[PDB]
């Protein structure tokens, strides 16, 4: 309703290899979508821990 | 995380009553720019609020024709008159009431005052009078949405009802209005320099600046919370 | 022309701008508005006005 929003149920994802792989999601919101990868990639990205 | 200084609400600064400045705790690297962008972004997107959303007047019968004693068009009353905005409580659907007579200009004030509502301010326009013995009478139907309704998107709910002389018109439903980011950094002496970021945000009054932001912060994290499964 | 009553009605209507439609300028430039982006969208200057 008002401040109820979309959630994504179908999350199948589909492992090219062992590190290749691409995942699909349900219905996010318009432009909320949009919004929400460009800071999972922004977030994911600039900032990773790992030993190197 | 390793000591990831995770920013928080702070130094909130009112510019007006719907002009506002505010600021967060500084923030570790590279979450400024997507604490920003996200921000800007969520605010803009579902601000909820209340609105005009159809019109029962008596004088009228088709808006597309004039009226003695008024000056603007009922077309024009219902554009000026859409800049109606006002803070409503909890209850939705309401209506509030605007008559009167005379030969002044005609202010928002002039209105019904319910429980529930509250107008911002006595400035807005009901299309002033013209001559002294007309008098004006409308109640005016308020909703409570999220974003831009369309006026054939309310068609359907009527199937037997809106006569002539209850009728529809469009709107935007979103106090919002305005969100910016600006990120900056200072106020790091004791750790590795840090990020605070400023938002501008200029909201139609109706919703808190502290209170929208932490609305959308909740919608966010609702958002994130699947995407963790 | 043999008609006992010749009665016309005019109706109105209001029509919305929307994706694909004709416009132009004054200098001289024709176009098509054709594409509907949500305002999260359009970028924003850097005062923050779109």
């Amino acid at each position: 309703s008002v401040t109820e929003f979309l959630k994504p149920r179908l999350v199948d994802i589909e492992q090219v290899s062992s590190t290749h792989a691409k995942v699909t999601l349900e219905p996010l919101e318009r432009g909320f979508g949009h919004t929400l990868g460009n800071a999972l990639r922004r977030i994911l990205l600039s900032s990773m821990p790992g030993c190197a | 995380v390793t000591e990831f200084l995770k920013p928080r609400l702070v130094d909130i600064e009112q510019v007006s009553s719907t002009h506002a400045k505010v600021t967060l705790e500084p923030l570790e690297r590279g979450f400024g720019h997507t604490l920003g962008n996200a921000l800007r972004r969520i605010l803009l997107s579902s601000m909820p609020g209340c609105a005009v959303t159809e019109v029962e007047i008596d004088g009228v019968l088709h808006e597309y024709s004039t009226k003695e004693g008024v000056q603007e068009d009922i077309l024009e009353i219902l554009l000026n008159l859409k800049g109606l905005a006002v803070r409503v409580q909890g209850k939705d659907e309401v209506i509030l009431t605007l008559n009167k007579s005379g030969i002044g200009p005609v202010t928002a004030a002039d209105i019904t005052h319910d429980g529930d509502v509250e107008i911002v301010k006595p400035q807005h326009v009901i299309c002033h009078l013209t001559d002294e013995n007309a008098s004006i009478s409308m109640r005016i139907k308020v909703q409570r949405g999220r974003g831009y309704v369309p006026a054939s998107t309310r068609i359907h709910s009527e199937e037997d009802e809106r006569p002539i002389g209850r009728l529809l018109v469009d709107a935007c439903y979103s106090p919002v209005e305005r969100i910016a980011y600006n990120v900056e950094a200072a106020r790091v002496e004791q750790r590795t320099d840090l990020d605070k970021l400023v938002i501008e945000m200029e909201t139609n009054g109706t919703i808190d600046p502290e209170e929208a932001i932490r609305r959308a912060a909740t919608i966010l994290a609702e958002q994130l919370e699947a995407f963790v499964d | 022309p043999g008609v006992l009553k010749i009665v016309k009605v005019y109706l109105a209507v209001k029509r919305r701008i929307q994706p694909g439609d004709k416009m132009a300028g004054r200098h001289g430039n024709k176009g098509v508005i054709s594409k509907i982006n949500p305002i999260e969208d359009m970028p924003y200057d850097e005062n923050g006005t779109p």
